[PDB]
DNA sequence: ACTTGTCGGTGGTCTGCTCTAACGTCACGGCCAACCGATCGGA
């Protein structure tokens, strides 16, 4: 499905949105999703949805002050996704323990960030 | 008579709410009240009742509750 | 309109209710399902919609409206909707520089992608 | 390729209609209780 992903997408870009204190375009542009071009028309298109009724102070709002993008109005989207059962998250957790790589981040980095997402989950 | 108390007489009275199961929805006791000022809800406790002690004026909350309102315009 | 809007606006209106939401006032107040020629397309519109939001991950509970009405409606539990809390970030910087570096499967590399896209809206 | 509307189906709950073959057969639970004047229908 490529429409699920661009959702998935915008759902967890409007937590980033309102988590980093005034993103500058730059970032946004290179993090999620290379191409610059398509997030001036996907930040159009959140700007359309929001809470039932659809008027102002309803829908998500924004200050395109310069290249930082703040968002004012969240309607309720303030946390991101949850990991998906398995899926994602298996194939996350999967990769990070059976790396064949002598440990170099072991100590307190691979061992606590595998306890810290098997606890999560 | 005044000063030394005479003719003085406590009256005390009960005031009862209760919150019961309607079909919109349940009604919660609770120190939410949507449409208020901060100073209003200052004698109320955590759980949205006055504190014993607290002097009560006309109009003051005594315990706050609140009613499922359903969709309107 | 469009799919994604549509998506979008059922997804913020389920969040955002108190009460379970039946169909019908789903079809009539989220925008998108109001264009519909019949009843019978609308409701395999929505259940389709409905399908996909559950395959995709986002908790859609189906429930009574309440104790004495006997409607149907639906929710999102906002509680289960995601975890906030996050761990240290020294960590998680090493996580993410291995997070794919040879994969092909497609749906291994989506999959890691939308992990990395999720733990940047949860801080880095 | 993805969406979408028409088609068809399974299963479940709320609501309404019909039927049941020994013989059976003419209601109660209860005062009213003043006290005046006016008036129509009986005797």
């Amino acid at each position: 499905s490529q429409v699920s992903t661009r959702l998935v997408r915008l759902l967890n870009m409007v937590p980033y949105f309102q988590a980093n204190p005034k993103v500058t375009r730059a970032e946004a542009a290179a993090a999620l999703g290379v191409t610059g071009k398509q997030l001036d028309a996907d930040l159009d298109q959140l700007w359309m949805c929001g809470l039932p009724g659809y008027s102002p102070g309803d829908l998500i709002d924004f200050d395109f002050v310069g290249d930082t993008i703040e968002v004012t109005f969240s309607a309720g989207v303030d946390h991101p996704l949850r990991l998906t059962s398995t899926e994602a998250t298996g194939i996350l957790v999967a990769l990070r323990a059976l790396v064949d790589v002598p440990g170099m981040v072991d100590p307190e980095a691979a061992r606590s960030a595998i306890a810290k997402i098997e606890s999560a989950v | 008579l005044v000063e030394e108390d005479v003719l003085t007489s406590i009256h005390i009275e009960e005031h009862e709410i209760d919150a019961r199961d309607t079909k919109l929805g349940a009604e919660e006791i609770t120190r939410d009240i949507p449409n208020v000022s901060d100073e209003v809800l200052a004698d109320l406790d955590e759980r949205g009742i006055v504190r014993i002690g607290a002097e009560v004026r006309d109009g003051d909350i005594l315990v706050g509750k609140v009613t499922p309102k359903g969709e309107t315009e | 309109v469009s799919k994604v809007e549509r998506l979008m606006n059922l997804v913020i209106a389920l969040l955002s209710t108190r009460t379970y939401l039946p169909a019908e006032k789903i079809r009539t107040t989220v925008a998108g399902y109001a264009d519909s020629p019949s009843d019978e397309a609308f409701s395999r519109m929505f259940e389709r919609d409905k399908n996909e939001l559950r395959d995709l991950g986002i908790p859609l509970e189906t429930g009574r409206v309440s104790k004495w009405d006997s409607t149907e409606g639906y929710r999102i539990n906002r509680d289960s909707y995601a975890l906030p809390p996050i761990g240290l970030t020294a960590d998680e910087a090493a996580a993410v520089a291995v997070a794919t570096q040879l994969w092909q499967s497609p749906e291994l590399v989506t999959a890691t992608q939308n992990a990395v896209l999720k733990l940047r809206a949860a801080g880095v």
